[PDB]
């Protein structure tokens, strides 16, 4: 069958947030308040087209 | 002359009797060969509206916005 395709490690790489999970629980309301305006766009490609390797940008 | 008067029948009558009750089985026999012929062919393939056994109903497949992104 057809072989997948895959995008290689130059680009997936963006510098991480390197926080543990008790301080991003803790600033939540927050990061929901100021960001989380663009996220939905984000979150709105995922659920309509169900490929990751498409909405990475 | 009297005998046949009174109670047989003509020529006629008995004839064009044959004759109707060949027309009425001759469609009966060539029904009953289309039908079996008819039958074959539609078991055979599949495209007719007889031998059609209940696949899934799709009504209850109903699409939405689901918990896990992809499914």
């Amino acid at each position: 069958p057809g072989i997948v395709e895959l995008p290689s490690l130059e680009d997936l790489k963006v510098q991480e947030v390197k926080v543990s999970s008790s301080v991003l629980k803790a600033a939540a309301h927050h990061y929901g308040a100021q960001c989380d305006k663009p996220n939905k766009e984000f979150m709105l490609c995922r659920w309509e087209e169900k490929d990751p390797r498409r909405c990475l940008e | 002359r009297w005998i046949a008067r009174t109670f047989f029948d003509a020529p006629e009558k008995n004839y064009e009797r044959t004759m109707a009750i060949l027309q009425i089985e001759s469609e009966k026999a060539e029904l009953r060969l289309k039908e079996l012929e008819v039958r074959r062919l539609m078991r055979a393939k599949g495209d007719g509206p007889w031998f059609q056994y209940p696949t899934i109903d799709k009504a209850l497949i109903d699409h939405s916005p689901k918990a896990t992104p992809d499914n």
